């Protein structure tokens, strides 16, 4: 939230003996901010957030931390929280010394209690990680990693172990936490809600290499890859041609980004279409018409594309149309020329 | 070097003659008699242990029975009881003089009753996990596709139980093949019983090598089979969610006779008996009471420490640093707890004999025997606490502010002393009851509680080794009690 | 509607430990008709499913499966499918052999693996339950259900274990295959969106009660209930005084979609709303803009001096408006008068 990097990677580089998990990583970060790392499950976020916390060496690249350089300090001279997955609780201790385990004030019993009424558990702050369910050890967790205070906390993917119900309410109330103490996160998650609700700012790695970091916003609105586009939301890929400030596609002349020439790949998403009566334009039939309240969801295949191709399209509640009714498709919203 | 030495040379002194008389020893038609005589106790042994186990662990896992820990703790308690004991209260207790009416049984039938009562608590607890490790919802789905409960037992439960059925099956076949105590004082004739009466009667060491090896050739093709069929039915829990038990009704005071004809039968009796005999205890054998405890104390402490020094590492590099070593030492600890008690003696006096004179006939040799043969026993509940607690946890506790060294300190170590003493204890009392390595390996004139019993037992002196045999069930089942209350803790 | 239901429970009526988990549960599902059930966690949905296919017993109450009450028989006789939340494989057998199982007569593995021709896996006959992905044991599973061919098939959040990648793309296969094999299905899950488009009709429950059923379009533009507004999606339940059809509102004139006088609560949704430039009319400040992706969700206090009022307005990727802005809130749909 300020002006000066709380955390920065400069070229972090991992090699696992011989397979190079990260090529190059650069990424700031700043007071009080959620960032969200994403990736093909393959990408080395597990492994980038390891070597933050300092459990791993990096075979290059420097790690900063207030201004400082801690690439060669141990994991225990760093004062940055971690939350594993599994979040790796103690099990000969009740949920109290969990949380007191950080508190190195002769292990301050007053501040777990505060801190366990943080995060909403006080009835069952005296019973073992053996006899506590799924958000209750998440809590416990999180708990324990912010006690000692630190201004940097990684999360490993924390609430993919929740009950599908608990994980939206859990995560809000995780992120309330997060922004009242005033700790910035690094998080690694591979869900869609998380990163578009949860974070403030998101970071896509290929193959270990950072490629595009911005606010969700920016990211879904100028992807990069397909992958993003798809992670982002539902969206149309689209061969093409680009002759100028537009391009030619099968479905007649998308508007570009900014601008690209030759053949390319096009991603435009289904709020840039429109249906209309069946007229000019390209032609399609009506496959599906999916009903999600405040919008619906059309599916149309196109006609004098030889190939077989169907677009998604969104359109509002009022929307006087049926599957299998002709349509015709309106290019209105702008284009993205995907590098590939 | 535990096991690699002592039975190389176990085959090496028995191939060392005429090729004529090697053929000799091979045609000899008291082997066909031994192999029968041990087959057959091992398979009705193994019967009597499916018929009690199987409907024990069905009635205190799938029924709504009153304090199934209470039942399983008292199915449980027959493994204190050892086999000698066993069999000394079936001769004590029977025949002319004896405490009931009731005429000896044949060898076989005794020795069958007997091992079957002390055998059956493995099958049981094996029968009982795997009742516990199933999917309620597995069963329910095949319900619902048309099958009655009777015939989803037979298609679902049966082969998720029948890993379960093999490892108890393998133990139970270990424990009736290594066994020694009650099958000499009953004087039924299975290869281990031939093995002692050859090497201490008949004196004809070589043919009691030669035994040895073909009971160690039957222990590994034992294992062999077990492994082989383990690969073919792997099969790859559910969360163990709570399924409706099914309801008893009239049953219920019929179904927990049946739950204590067993107890009943291996721990109350024998107790009963013991105490009964105990009565006319001479007191001029009270001075020989003391001195065998004594010997028994001072073989079973040091066995338990180098037990525990030898399984801390073992499990360590097991569970931390993975690598080929690690297997290759959990294996030959497993050898060496599988190798039956008196062929492994017999290999390590042959090895000592050859190589080591000097250990000979010293305690010295007996303790690093019994602290090898109780590796394993040690290396479980050790294994169970490393298991418990990964590195990650140690990587959890740098995270937090904590080094190394302290790391260790408060993440792993409150675990690890816990399991060191529950192997500990475990291996003391395994050493404390030990009838044939300490039988075959002790000094002369050196005797602990079992000897005293089978001695005095092989001359029909009843009521004088009434007393050690109190002494050995007592503790026995106390300690077991002990650990058993203590895992239901942790 | 087909004049004659399928599965019709009659005062359905449970009680774990006398908490009553299912309160006089009554509903009628017809034959081809997908019904899904919503609600919170613990409000007797998955108990509805176990009382059905006979894997509890009700307290009071009557199943009938095609006129003949089936409360008394148990599981084998009732002839239901029922797809597993873990989807229920058994482990000693093949994926073949696992479809097979509920088949019976000469030739079962032929129609075992027509059966696996409908799902479209005659690939892994072979394979058993290990040797399989998350989202093809859902396909044995489904496979395994539908083999004996019910008329009737339970699914107990069947889709909720898969990756949100291809979750649309299994429920829209599933929808045919029920549909082309003409069997009635009766759903329970806990998403909004799953259950709006992939059923036919709609059933909220709260508390062991069923509080409103009908098509999703029904239940949405149409509640009865502040619970079932909120719980289907967000909304602004607005104290007003009906006056026919329309409403006076701290928003002013609302139209009515069911003419009403005196008080009452709307349930204005938020597309209902939009946003201008500020001038004659209700006034507001914008305190937040979420990114929903496609859409935007901002959030107005009023300023009409009133007690501090909240109010959500639906808006498209391309609104100008900003945190702190100076807005006029216009009504362009209608609100719905609930029924207390």
């Amino acid at each position: 939230m300020e002006r000066a990097p709380l955390l920065e990677l400069k070229g972090i580089r991992k090699r696992f003996g011989e397979l190079e998990v990260l090529r190059g990583v650069d990424l700031a970060l700043y007071p009080g901010e959620i960032l969200a790392l994403l990736g093909p499950s393959g990408c080395g976020k597990t492994t980038l957030l390891r070597v933050v916390a300092g459990l791993e060496v990096p075979d290059a690249g420097r790690v900063f931390l207030e201004g400082r350089d801690i690439t060669a300090l141990p994991p225990e001279k760093r004062g940055i929280g971690f939350v594993f997955q599994d979040y790796a609780l103690f099990p000969h201790l009740t949920a109290l010394g969990n949380v007191a385990f950080g508190l190195k004030g002769k292990d301050r019993l007053a501040r777990a209690r505060k801190a366990l009424e943080r995060v909403g558990m006080t009835l069952f702050q005296d019973r073992r990680p053996g006899e506590l369910s799924g958000g209750q050890q998440q809590r416990v967790a999180l708990a324990r990693a912010l006690a000692p205070g630190p201004k940097l906390v990684l999360l490993d993917e924390p609430f993919s172990s929740l009950d599908a119900g608990l994980r939206a309410a859990t995560r809000e109330e995780v992120r309330k936490v997060l922004k009242e103490t005033g700790t910035a996160a690094l998080l690694v998650t591979h869900d869609q809600e998380e990163a578009l609700s949860f974070a403030d700012r998101l970071g896509v790695m290929r193959g270990g290499e950072i490629l595009q970091v911005g606010t969700p916003e920016e990211v879904y609105l100028r992807p990069k890859t397909p992958f993003v586009a798809q992670f982002l939301g539902r969206t149309n890929l689209l061969p093409g041609e680009g002759r100028g400030r537009y391009a030619e596609t099968c479905l007649g002349r998308v508007p570009l980004a900014e601008a690209r020439e030759g053949p390319l790949l096009l991603s435009l998403r289904p709020e840039a279409l429109r249906l209309t009566p069946p007229g000019q334009g390209p032609q399609g039939e009506v496959v599906a018409r999916e009903f999600k309240g405040h919008d619906l969801t059309y599916r149309v295949r196109l006609h004098g594309v030889q190939p077989e191709r169907e677009v998604l399209v969104q359109e509002g509640p009022t929307c006087p149309f049926k599957v299998g009714d002709r349509v015709g498709l309106e290019v209105v919203g702008e284009g993205v020329a995907l590098e590939g | 070097a535990g096991v690699l030495l002592p039975v190389a040379y176990l085959g090496v002194r028995a191939l060392e003659a005429d090729p004529l008389v090697l053929r000799e020893i091979l045609l000899r038609p008291k082997n066909l008699e031994l192999l029968r005589n041990t087959l057959g106790l091992a398979a009705g042994v193994l019967g009597l242990a499916t018929l009690v186990a199987l409907p024990a662990a069905y009635l205190t896992t799938r029924t709504d029975l009153r304090g199934k820990r209470l039942w399983a703790t008292l199915l449980t308690l027959p493994l204190a009881v050892p086999g000698y004991v066993g069999a000394y209260v079936l001769l004590s207790a029977t025949g002319p003089g004896g405490l009931l009416p009731l005429p000896r049984p044949e060898g076989y039938w005794g020795a069958l009753l007997v091992l079957g009562l002390i055998t059956y608590p493995y099958l049981f607890l094996a029968l009982r996990a795997a009742f516990l490790g199933v999917d309620p919802s597995v069963e329910e789905a095949a319900r619902t596709l048309g099958h009655p409960p009777w015939r989803v037992f037979l298609r679902v439960t049966l082969p998720q139980l029948l890993p379960a059925f093999l490892s108890g099956y393998l133990v139970i076949a270990l424990h009736v093949l290594g066994d020694f105590g009650t099958v000499s004082l009953l004087r039924y004739e299975t290869f281990s019983y031939a093995i002692y009466l050859q090497y201490s009667a008949a004196f004809d060491r070589v043919y009691a090598a030669w035994l040895a090896l073909f009971l160690l050739l039957l222990t590994g093709s034992l294992l062999l089979l077990e492994a082989a069929l383990l690969r073919r039915l792997s099969l790859g829990r559910g969360a163990a969610r709570t399924s409706p038990p099914a309801r008893l009704g009239p049953l219920a005071p019929l179904a927990h006779l049946f739950l204590l004809l067993p107890f009943l039968l291996a721990v109350a009796f024998p107790l009963y008996a013991l105490l009964h005999l105990a009565r006319r205890f001479p007191a001029s054998a009270t001075s020989g009471l003391a001195e065998a405890l004594g010997h028994a104390l001072l073989v079973a402490l040091p066995v338990a420490f180098l037990s525990v020094g030898m399984a801390l590492p073992i499990a360590y590099l097991a569970s931390r640093y993975p690598s080929a070593a690690s297997r290759t030492l959990e294996r030959l600890a497993y050898l060496a707890y599988a190798i039956p008690p008196l062929a492994y003696a017999l290999a390590w006096i042959f090895f000592s004999l050859r190589t080591l004179p000097f250990l000979y006939g010293t305690l010295a040799l007996l303790v690093l025997a019994l602290a090898l043969h109780f590796l394993t026993e040690s290396l479980g509940p050790v294994r169970s606490a490393l298991a418990q607690v990964p590195p990650r946890l140690e990587e959890a506790a740098r995270t937090l502010g904590d080094t190394p060294t302290r790391a260790f300190f408060r993440v792993t170590f409150p675990l690890l002393w816990r399991g060191a003493a529950a192997g500990g204890s475990l291996a003391f009392i395994g050493a404390m009851k030990e009838l044939p390595i300490t039988l075959l390996l002790a000094p002369t004139g050196f005797s602990t509680l079992a000897t005293r019993v089978f001695g005095y037992t092989q001359e029909a002196m009843f009521a004088e080794a009434a007393p050690f045999a109190l002494l050995i069930v007592g503790l026995s089942a106390a300690f077991v009690g002990v650990l058993l209350w203590n895992e239901r803790r942790f």
